[PDB]
């Protein structure tokens, strides 16, 4: 108790050292985050001042709209298997676990790797996001600075590591409160008090917010518009679709964990069997860039489109598995680049489907699927990645209709509570568990 | 709030006519418009429901197109197409806007209505005649006056006196309907040592006929 | 659809009297509503999901119900009461209204108050002759108008058309009209209008003379 | 050792479906509870009008039987808490907040009787407290009161149904689940050691309730400021400055509300009845108030919106501030039972506006509203006196609807605890626990 | 998205004129409006702006109510109340829609703005007479026509040839002032073989003075 | 009330050339904005905050600039770039316009056409009397007309008007127009227009006798 009493009056107490250190690493992955967006665009852009140049001859193209996502996805497996193996995949297993301090943090390795690395595999128009890559590219730049300035202290390595994270997650969604309720959520260590500094983080995110803003402004990445609203007589039906994400949940991680270990043996760990499988998914997505492009690419660009219901129930079921599929065999397959962003594209169309099938189902709660597709945008989170509360956070944080908060937790948790009471784990402490796992020993 | 739909009116069976109905005092966007109509007598049924981006329109079991709700939302106003109408068609027909509670939705904020009559009949403007106490007018306390409105079509008509201003007192019979016009005559009682000596005028419109007329009740000299 | 008929389809009581009307479901429904209509007036939202009074609705009003018989009740109905209440569901689609209850106001005697009115001259000014004579407030509704033309009955031509119980005073208004042709008009002198009503035993009388 | 973690991630996130079903039943009677408080609070303010106004001829008569009724009241709460729940009186925070901790005990069978009826008085009286953290409280010991009749035993079980019945109870007073769910997370939970709190579990808690909140209190907010307009980045800084002023002024209100206690004691040494004197002292104080400057008393909820809009002057603003500035302290500081969270919006939305207002002027090149400034502040006295601007930031735009300020909201409460910090303070909920916690000891 | 603005013309020294601009294209709200105007051969020049909620209006350096924007969110309209006008009035006024990047606003969407002549004179329908070569026209490869629009006020006259139908090789000199009157000329070169034997036609027309004239240019005698 | 002053009032240079204007402001600001105003337009946003071309506008373009002195650049100019540019700032209330750049298609020299008439015959009809000369299509804009009636100098009741550079031939053209009274007219016979520009030493005469 007497402790207590001392620790109380000792609360809120951060070094200044360490605030004003969030400051300059927060900032950093901004301009980061910035680039490295910016960067991939250019390329996705470039791919185009290809294929119209050869848009007369067909073959020419679809040839072209292959060996460019080729020979980038190439090079991008290629500084990651001879530079930075911890990079491939997602980046944030690593991250969430150099945090408990099981990892290192090889950031002057890491940093050039992933980034001009996915700047490949996503400039190429693969189905991995750029988020999650970001998240590593942050706490890297976190890191970064505590050793180019050794301010020592645990409270200091799992600080500037933690904010360097949320920066990163947040100037990717331009979602600060997301890149926070995210580090302590899930990244943070999951069983033991931690010297992490909110505060500290805040910071942090704002500093890169502002950055991303400063090279983003008058445009979001997704514009949904305010949708209607929703009676509490049509509550329970969010609660099944939350059931659903809730059993595919756990499928979809076993696929996605399996499926990396099934795409091991084509290449037993041998870099040329993996550079060439890698522009061979690469060069693959590059091609379905261009003959159906929602089965392709970071997926966002179809939120908006399905969120309308300008999708048909075909061009759903047709657009979820044929992302069920690249998604997997592009994440799965350890390239540079991570499945957060792609599973926000999955949810929102499972979710609309939903929709449609309710609208006609019950045409007197007035529904619009639109609705639909957003409690589930994020619940294909609430189930593999099992982080809700940062999901339907960062939702909220970008599509603006806190009026479906009610319907959005709704599913989100009943999301957990079947990813739960049927198998299923965290996808991203699974990964690192057995990252963990495949090291000692 | 208001709710004012136009529109109504004569047509003649197998027509077609397209029912106003103009919104204020109220975001028209987040809101399910709907109509419904009752017949004169009967009760009320519902029509038809358009949502926001009109991306859902339905109706009641009628057949092909014999209604076409619609809206345009940069003019905040509701609309209704009928066509091929008959007799059955001749009624009052309302927009309401349309939200619920629960959750099981309601006709909010019913709007006016406006009429449309089912007839081959001819949009006749009415004649509005001063009714005067006679010459032998026992002037006591309360003098009643009035003025007659015959021989028009279709419904209605709507007569206030001194533009309202005179609200107390007054009273309007039902039309009665009598070789395909309409007549009805309104009364309005008034202080006696209030009448000769202001001025009680009784205004008549009949929107149809497009007419409105100003009847001034003078005793009769 | 589901068919919502609603039990009295008329029914009187007097003031301060408890009232009650019923509407029952030909299925199941939830959460029904009640619209009030009062002469000239479109509906209006009264009770909702079967017991929310509208912001306004006198607490005298309450709702109730459920499933298959819902209804509507006033603790004390008052004059101003008097309309035509509406129940309507859509618990399922498409929404349906019911039949309507008619409410009508129990009050005391209150003998009418006659007026003739000798034709226009502008309508003289045109082959007519109308010869309009009202009965202002009186009640019960119960009233027989009777003309006589030269002290003599007559039947042909005459229009009645009675008003709806007054919101307020509870009361009845009826006018009748006798039309002729100015000369059919013209040829005769004593125009009386005579109404008979429970508050009298001797009907009242007034005409008006050409002459 | 890493043999261990590889074992507990494979292990995360497996809740006892007895406990889940229970921060359930837990959350629902929160919420009826925080309905039927709110619900019988208004009932309350309301036949204090079937008064006033029935005597509305006689002046002296109102400002008379406008004392009176919120002194009988004030009282009625004071008493029903010296005599029977010591531990109610105040926020009522503190206590939950160091039960978790195993530092105070949950005597629920006491406090929810007590802390209800109880504040049903102070509130329902007119005085300046919140009716938000007293639930928050009346929460915990429901989420106690089952873990009790149910017997499940468990350390997680006890912390959690704890915490959920705090969120779930934070919840429904503002009709704010994100925010009862962060705050549990950012303030009420032990500071300093991990702990056995399933946060799915309060999620579950916190929905029963903000639906069971729903059911009652459908179609209508606290608060409806509409859409503000937006905020260019050249107009950023102007919400930091904001922000340090928050930060500055917030330990000294934490000070007084301190100290201003402790000078309250004094009155009444300790006496029941130098207190339920005390009480409906401030209390009928309060109440007379509230019919010649309401905007001195009560929730203050009620002016946020109007505050907001710049229909109050750059006068009657300053006077609004200090005016409660003061009959908050007097009537929180006195140990009544109600909280100081809700009020402190009020002083916060009042103290951005007035900022607002100067900037509007001083620049008119920014094209501001002084509206953006009333909300980057309303929870700002939040992330300073409280220290919780996650949890407030949050609960602004739960029920302010403007996320278009998100980034203002944020650069301000930082700005806000960044000096705060820096200047001595801390926070305001924590130091009542540790002086109720030492004060507890060092006395025997 | 159109900002059409009217209400501009023709008014005497100590005058007021209440110019209108009609918004459509987008959301009137949210929206910060303003005025700008250009004298006649100068610059632009800021009036005033008024915030959505009318909560704010600013001018510039003018003095009391020179001046008086306001706006119509019901109508999507901004106006503008110039009392007491002079000379120095005289001008193209625009309404722009307000916008900003970092925060530095910037006038975003303009429109083709009215003019304001502010002068005592009096209208005048204009006199055109046809500009034809000499008797000793060197009729060589091209031919030069042209027809004189003079004595008219106030501005503008519109001149085309042949109805439009002949728009290669016009000209349409900038009108001159003097006298209260205003006076241009309009030219349009043609190729000599097409000229004596087809009809060049000038069209002038005078809105103002409401009037309309064609002027067939032949050949000098 | 920042006094912004745009450098060149009027500039001229060939297609494809790299062409900069000026804008200094008399005190400090930043973020300035420039607007492109072709003949018979309302302004038209080209550059925004020192340097973000608007959503349309060809990357020819380029802002810069800082606090005092900006600039507005056009790489390898085009001739639809022929316009008036206004740079505008907004750092400092009350707002402030520049006072305008205008860029002119430079073009080669070309000798005026010069074309004169006699004074209508209806004009005539009306004691008016006024000879029209134009002067069509030349360039530079420096030309000079001068009138001679019967062979002598002339500069009462002369008045002339150019054209505004035209948009695709980029040459100017001028009319001359003298005026008279029928009877100061009708006595006299030789009415010649002189027309002096760079394109030739000795000047352009075009005259006309009544005679
Ligand atoms: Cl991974
Ligand atoms: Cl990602
Ligand atoms: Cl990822
Ligand atoms: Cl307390
Ligand atoms: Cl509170
Ligand atoms: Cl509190």
């Amino acid at each position: 108790r007497r402790q207590l009493i001392r620790q109380l009056l000792e609360r809120d107490k951060t070094p200044l050292a360490i605030l004003f250190m969030a400051a300059v690493v927060g900032t950093l992955v901004g301009l980061a985050a910035v680039a490295f967006d910016k960067g991939v665009a250019w390329l996705q852009n470039q791919r185009m001042g290809a294929l119209v140049h050869t848009a007369d001859n067909y073959p020419l193209l679809l040839t072209v709209a292959f060996l460019c996502s080729a020979v980038l996805a190439m090079f991008g497996y290629f500084l990651v298997r001879k530079y930075a193996p911890e990079a491939g995949g997602s980046g944030i297993p690593e991250i969430e676990g150099a945090l408990e301090d099981q990892r290192p943090v090889r950031w002057w390795r890491v940093l050039p790797v992933k980034f001009f690395g996915g700047l490949g595999t996503l400039g190429g128009g693969m189905v991995l996001g750029r988020q999650g890559p970001t998240v590593q590219i942050g706490g890297n730049i976190g890191r970064m600075v505590l050793d180019i300035f050794r301010l020592k202290g645990d409270e200091a390595r799992h600080t500037l590591l933690a904010t360097g994270a949320a920066a990163g997650l947040a100037a990717a969604f331009n979602a600060p409160l997301a890149g926070i309720l995210f580090i302590i959520e899930e990244m943070r260590p999951q069983f033991r008090y931690t010297l992490i500094s909110i505060k500290a983080v805040f910071i942090g995110v704002i500093m890169s917010t502002i950055m991303y803003r400063i090279f983003n402004h008058e445009v979001a990445l997704i514009d949904v518009g305010k949708l209607s609203d929703a009676p509490l007589n049509t509550l329970w039906l969010y609660l099944i679709l939350g059931i659903i994400f809730g059993i595919f949940g756990p499928i979809f991680n076993k696929w996605v964990l399996g499926m990396q270990d099934l795409l091991h043996r084509v290449h037993g760990g041998n870099i040329t069997k993996w550079v060439l499988m890698g522009g061979a998914i690469g060069g693959l997505c590059g091609l379905l860039g261009f003959v159906a492009p929602a089965t392709s690419g970071g997926g966002f660009n179809l939120i908006p489109i399905a969120t309308a219901g300008n999708f048909s129930m075909g061009m759903l079921v047709f657009i979820f598995v044929a992302r069920v599929i690249t998604t997997l065999l592009c994440f799965s397959s350890g390239a540079p680049g991570g499945i957060f962003a792609p599973m926000l594209a999955l949810g929102t169309v499972l979710g609309t489907a939903f929709g449609m099938v309710a609208v006609e189902l019950f045409p007197q709660y007035h529904l619009e699927a639109g609705t639909f597709a957003i409690a589930g945008m994020g619940a294909l989170l609430a189930a593999s990645i099992r982080a809700p509360l940062t999901g339907i956070i960062l939702v909220l944080e970008m599509t603006d209709n806190y009026q479906l908060i009610l319907p959005m937790i709704i599913t989100g948790l009943g999301a957990t509570l079947l990813a739960q009471f049927t198998g299923g784990k965290p996808l991203y402490s699974a990964i690192l568990a057995r990252t963990l796992a495949k090291q000692e020993a | 709030v208001r709710l004012l739909e136009s529109g109504g009116g004569l047509v003649q069976p197998g027509g077609s006519l397209k029912l106003s109905c103009a919104a204020s005092g109220f975001d028209y966007s987040r809101y399910w418009m709907s109509w419904v109509r009752q017949a004169p007598g009967k009760g009320l049924k519902w029509i038809g429901e358009i949502n926001p981006v009109s991306s859902t329109i339905n109706y009641t079991p009628s057949l092909k197109d014999k209604f076409i709700i619609s809206r345009d939302n940069a003019k905040d106003t509701l609309y209704l197409q009928i066509s091929k109408v008959r007799s059955e068609d001749t009624a009052l027909y309302y927009c309401a806007r349309l939200y619920y509670g629960y959750g099981y939705w309601y006709f909010d904020v019913w709007g006016a209505g406006t009429t449309v009559t089912v007839s081959s009949a001819k949009t006749t403007p009415p004649s509005v005649y001063p009714l005067a106490p006679g010459s032998a007018a026992a002037a006591a306390s309360m003098v009643t006056l009035g003025c007659l409105v015959k021989g028009y079509f279709p419904e209605p008509v709507t007569v206030t006196w001194n533009s309202g201003s005179l609200a107390a007192g007054v009273h309007t019979f039902p039309a009665v309907l009598q070789a395909a016009l309409y007549t009805l005559s309104s009364s309005v009682t008034v202080p006696s040592s209030s009448w000769p000596s202001e001025t009680v005028t009784c205004n008549v419109a009949h929107p149809a006929s497009s007419t409105k007329v100003d009847k001034k009740i003078v005793p009769r000299a | 659809d589901i068919v919502l008929t609603q039990s009295p389809a008329i029914m009187s009581a007097a003031p301060g009297d408890k009232v009650t009307m019923t509407c029952s479901a030909s299925s199941s429904v939830s959460y029904i509503h009640w619209y009030q209509q009062k002469s000239g007036t479109s509906p209006k939202r009264w009770i909702y999901d079967t017991s929310k009074l509208t912001s306004g609705v006198p607490v005298r009003f309450s709702g109730s119900g459920s499933g298959t018989s819902y209804s509507l009740t006033i603790n004390t109905m008052e004059a101003e009461d008097a309309a035509t209440y509406y129940c309507q569901q859509w618990s399922s689609h498409p929404q349906t209204f019911g039949g309507g209850t008619k409410l009508e106001i129990l009050r005391a005697d209150a003998a009418p108050t006659v007026s003739i009115f000798p034709p226009s001259s502008e309508q003289l000014t045109s082959g007519g002759a109308s010869v309009v004579c009202f009965l202002n407030n009186f009640y019960p509704k119960d009233i027989n108008v009777k003309w006589k033309i030269d002290g003599s009955e007559r039947q042909n031509g005459v229009l009645n058309s009675w008003t709806d119980q007054d919101s307020k005073d509870s009361t009845y208004s009826m006018s009748s009209t006798l039309t002729l042709t100015k000369d059919e008009y013209e040829r005769h002198n004593s125009y009386t209008c005579e109404a008979t009503h429970k508050t009298s035993t001797s009907p009242i009388v007034k005409s008006f003379n050409r002459a």
